[PDB]
């Protein structure tokens, strides 16, 4: 589990389901 | 067609609410994970959207109409279930 943040700001939350 | 990339629903749907959480996956392509996210229906854009998870380093950079319209799937999807 981790987060990726874009350089714009929007934040993704990566996880395996 | 299909497009093989599936974008679900994160939390409950619950009306009236402007901002909606979302998770995308893919299972057929024709990090290998799930990638959860927010959605503004009347402000942000699928395609928007689809840059950023290609400038993120999902996908490719001339594969976003694709991803666009499996978000927009998803978000037409949560609208026309909204009645």
């Amino acid at each position: 589990l981790t987060q990726v943040v874009h350089s714009a700001g929007r934040r993704f939350i990566v996880s395996p389901v | 067609e299909d497009t093989g990339v599936r974008v679900e629903l994160a939390e409950e749907d619950h009306g009236r609410k402007s901002t909606i959480a979302l998770r995308l996956w893919v299972e057929d392509p024709k990090d290998n994970g799930a990638i959860e996210f927010t959605f503004d229906l009347e402000k942000e854009t699928p395609d928007e959207v689809a840059q950023e998870m290609i400038e993120s380093g999902f996908f490719h950079e001339s594969d976003v109409k694709i991803v666009a319209k499996s978000i927009r799937d998803r978000v037409a999807l949560i609208q026309w279930r909204r009645e």
